[PDB]
């Protein structure tokens, strides 16, 4: 196989928004998307962004202090989805942000949807024009764990994934 | 957040870094490499998009040709340099250049032709509202709160000696030495290999960098130390490899830093770098030589090896005539001192008065940068 | 016969060899492998005597664990090494060590700890009257009658680049590459298998060695050659298998040597070895670079593939800036040149004055080997 | 050949030279450096014979300490000086001192203690039949056929200003400036490096010397010239490196000579050398000042840069009060004028009457040299 | 290897003669040795001077105008020999003389004699106490060519190796 899907312009539009931040005032800094969920719409002809499911950085201040947990909750092994998440982590000087694509490809997910997803990773990153780092898990425990996110970092120079878990 | 946080971009041969004002150190550090097709690309389907900047390119070194945008503190190829600035703002910092003004660092005695042109690119290519050019050696002396003295700067890619009196660098006291930080990493791997460890590919070169900050040590006395090393005992020191094996380093703990001090191990007939600092002092005015000894500052990249401060005192004492006091200035934040000096004085309010703006460049032109400094 | 014929032992990763002085080549060549129980020995009655050195062990590879006494030109395990020396004198050479002094070869930039200890074993373990340590690259340049130049050495087990000026090797111009002779043999079998021939057991690995000297060829131009190969015609070349079948090799005739030149076929992102030689020259002093081109020597293990000399000229010309002469030194006895250089200067009479003796070691100790060379 | 050809030894800070009478220039020119162990000799087997004089030592600079027998026109260490004379006759000239008498040059206002002793060494250490001491500035004015005037002498190692009236130098009109020829070569390399070319080792320092005679130019007007340079166009000029690359020099063509004229580029607060010549004239008697302008002579080492004559006229005109004629004396053989003046008047026949002989020294002693001159 | 031969006093004796010239009158200036051939006598225990083969400067005036050609003729690749030759060349002012040791080490020469010679270069120059410049060729064309002698000089400031060839 090679590249299951060709692109519907939707992913690029939302990705572009994340890349420039699309923010100035305090009002929209908190409306910036820490994480976004991507999936392929029915017939799987096109790849798009899911309106219903997304994670905002403003949430940590607004009401939820663990964005990387909500993501775990809204990503059942029951459904296979594509996602972009901002690392937003501290390494003993200050904190930056690594763009990471999160692949959720649970083996146990319904075969019909999951199989196209699995085969489409080359096609999905094909439009990603090579992505920096990636995290992939097929189960809740790997997605849930702090260490998997920290593995990317290196793990010997990171005391605080979110300023508290490590 | 909002007024003009000041984006600082620090450039050198390698291991470049950037951040925001009010910080105690830079937020992100990345490799300086650019890659395009080499050896016809390595087979099956060549043409694609290739111009990789960052550490993603490091893996891709075998299939992409790497060109250095910066060669030992200066920029020869601008096309590679532009990619780095694009990538730093949009991909590494992840902050819009438009809200925050950018400060660019420079090597001491930077050529005049380059200085006018770099300013030119910021104003038209990236439309940046404000920018400033600073010298890494000047800031490090400045950071200690002392304006009179001599600074030996360990850059992330190049080491320069720049004695500074009243903000002015001495043209007749500055020399360029090419061994600083990235080069040592290559060297450390090279001696590690000699003992009996396998390094044959550029991919695992990066791994020794981790080794460098954790395991590089400087001995109080090199020859006495060598005799101790043969018996082994407690000399061997543990280290973590991603796979699980631990590579034990015993007499290599002190020998690696020694290459700067004793180039002969490399195969160089050249004088040691500490000695090189001494030559600059000899050339300098005799009356201020005693002051210079008490004004010495150690900053940057690889000066953070433990025991280095102890070694410096010994060699300088042997090199110096005698009968006088030698004092070394040691700032806690010496690794980030170069970046730190630039970060703090970029947003106070009275630094607003002093900024070189885009609007000014349009009027006077390239000539403006020479005119407002001092 | 009688005065001190000089026993020369040549050590490397594999395919070690030895002989007597006055000879034009070594008398015997054997594999470097040592075996002890693996996988509990393979069933029914385990304990026995196992430590096999030589090619008898090769058959026994499945039931014995093989450890390499020499890893890429250096010795990590001395216990395996001792068995090789015992076996070489008593079983391979079939000459008493006591009458004849032994000369041991070394890899370039051999670690200091090993150098004192090897000398130590000869004097007490085997009670040898005289011994000497030599460098394979030095002798090969020396053999051509030229002291100034750069030698690319194809070892029987490891390939080292060692530019030599006045008997002194350049530490800053030497690099270690792990593909030389035994590794190619593994590789040749690997590509042979791809076409459609069955190789699944280590027992028949040795068979391709015969194939290597008889059938390895180098093409004048690789890509043009590939097009010619598809039609077949006269490209297919006959070879003898012990059983009777002949395995025909057509486009594999030139492709095998190409792996050294073009590592990409293997799956390596690393630069070609000929290119690697070029990097050493770039690092070298500019004034002597023209002399180096006229001083190049090809010697050892697998350089004896026909057409290799023709290929080298082409790549060097493309790699080099231009406007200058490139000359390659080709000694008829290049395969045995490494051993040959050591054999002749070991018994003249004035080489008696220069020998390191057992009696001297007892007095000064391990320190003596460092002191009398140059 | 036979009567007494006269061996002339010309001494200075560096780039010393020698020859025979009747010649139009000296036969051989060599570096003035002496080397003995530095940094413990660089490893493995130290003690040997080391005291190298000539350019063979230049390569050996990294492993040998260099001491200057001559510091800016005078001799402080006699042990180094003797080696130079031994090497010059026996190895450089390849002529026996015994058949041919030797003439030694001296710096203006040479100290009295040195003058008696140098004579002493020739008579007893080398048993030379005849010798004479001459002044480089005197001969250059003398060569033009003019005895009244002021000579600016560009020495191979040191530049001295020596106005001469009737064979007598003016003690109150002579000043010592340390920038002459070898120092410029160091400087040329230093600015070349700034543009973007790699110079980090003393071995390639010699290479720029070739660059100096072929590529050093002087501009008619420096500031106007700088503006022309930025556009490039035809300013860039080709040069040959031993390896094959050509280092292009554009605005560096005129800027290098400028350092003598404008010390500020170096980092010196000192007045330009041409100005320094002017101070000597100001101190001089007013009546003869007009004569001095018409009596100016340019000779030696680096005065042979083209365009230098044109530049001198401009600066002197600006420095001078006005209303009068300024004339510069330009001898075709100005580079060799210092040596040439000494060579011709050493063998006529009536110069036999005037020679200071070995036999005379034995009688009167050291006192004799002061007594017979004038 | 290190130094194949120890010295027989013969080389030093002849070398010493060249160093001082051993000449005064017109009669012996022409008998001075422009070039001398050195070889190691049988058993190769000792290094000496060959009585049969040598080149005199007087030859250029006496009858042969190209000493550096006769040397080429009397140095077959067939025999491997050691030699000293005086440069005697003009560089655009006048002419001097560089002492150069000429190493003739042809690869193609009989292996038995040649091999000791090759191995003995460190030993032969060991008694030379470091020699200024050297020329080495393993074939007639390199020895024959004017340019190789000129290479030592520099080659950009030499119009006449012998006053005519360049």
């Amino acid at each position: 196989m090679a590249s299951g899907v060709a692109v519907s312009d939707g992913v690029i539009k939302v990705f572009n928004d994340m890349k420039v931040r699309k923010s100035s005032t305090p009002e929209e800094v908190k409306k910036r998307k820490k994480a976004v969920l991507f999936c392929l719409s029915e017939d799987k002809k096109n790849i798009i962004l899911e309106e219903g499911k997304e994670i905002l950085v403003g949430d940590v201040g607004q009401t939820v202090d663990d964005p990387y947990a909500t993501f775990v909750k809204m990503l059942p092994d029951k459904d296979c989805r594509y996602a972009l998440y901002d690392a937003t982590y501290e390494t003993k000087e200050s904190k930056k942000e690594d763009l990471v694509f999160i692949f959720w490809a649970p083996e146990s997910a319904p075969l019909k949807s999951k199989m196209i997803y699995a085969s489409s990773k080359d096609a999905i990153k094909k439009k990603l024009t090579g992505i920096k780092h990636e995290l992939q898990a097929n189960c809740y425990e790997e997605v849930k764990d702090r260490c998997t996110l920290a593995e990317k970092l290196g793990g010997s120079a990171v005391i605080s994934l979110e300023g508290k878990p490590l | 957040d909002d007024d003009i946080a000041a984006l600082v971009v620090d450039n050198g041969s390698g291991m470049c870094k950037a951040g925001f004002a009010g910080d105690d150190a830079p937020r992100a550090v990345f490799p300086s490499i650019v890659g395009r097709p080499r050896h016809q690309g390595v087979m099956v389907g060549m043409g694609q998009k290739d111009s990789y900047v960052g550490d993603e390119a490091q893996s891709k070194r075998g299939i992409l040709t790497l060109k250095y945008p910066i060669e030992h503190g200066i920029v020869t190829n601008w096309d590679d340099m532009e990619k780095i600035w694009h990538h730093t703002f949009y991909n590494e910092l992840r902050v819009a250049p438009e809200e925050h003004p950018v400060l660019l660092t420079e090597a001491p005695l930077n050529p005049k032709a380059n200085r006018e042109k770099m300013t030119q690119i910021m104003f038209e290519t990236f439309n940046t509202p404000a920018m400033y050019v600073a010298i890494q050696a000047v800031l490090s002396l400045y950071a200690s709160g002392r304006t009179t003295g001599i600074v030996m700067d360990s850059g992330d890619g190049v080491t320069h000696t720049v004695p500074i009196y009243e903000g002015y660098a001495l043209p007749h006291a500055i020399l360029r030495l090419d061994l600083a930080g990235r080069d040592l990493t290559d060297y450390l791997m090279k001696i590690l290999t000699e003992r009996g460890y396998s390094f044959t590919t550029t991919a695992e070169r990066e791994i020794v960098r981790d080794i460098k900050e954790k395991l590089c040590y400087v001995a109080l006395d090199f020859e006495q130390e060598m005799a101790t090393a043969a018996s082994s005992s407690s000399l061997e020191k543990s280290y973590e490899l991603p796979d699980g094996q631990v590579i034990t380093i015993g007499n290599e703990r002190f020998r690696c830093p020694e290459a700067l001090f004793q180039p002969s191990f490399l195969g160089m007939e050249s004088c040691g770098i500490h000695e090189t600092t001494f030559n600059s002092i000899m050339k300098c005015d005799v009356d201020i030589r005693k002051d210079l000894y008490a004004n010495t500052v150690l900053s940057g990249g690889t000066t953070m090896y433990p025991g280095i401060a102890d070694r410096m005192q010994k060699e300088i004492t042997a090199l110096a005539p005698s009968t006088m006091k030698i004092k070394i200035i040691a700032p806690p934040e010496r690794k980030y001192s170069v970046w730190i000096g630039g970060s703090i004085l970029a947003s106070l309010s009275t630094f607003q008065q002093m900024w070189i703006s885009k609007q000014e460049y349009d009027e006077s032109g390239p000539s403006i940068v020479h005119r407002k400094c001092f």
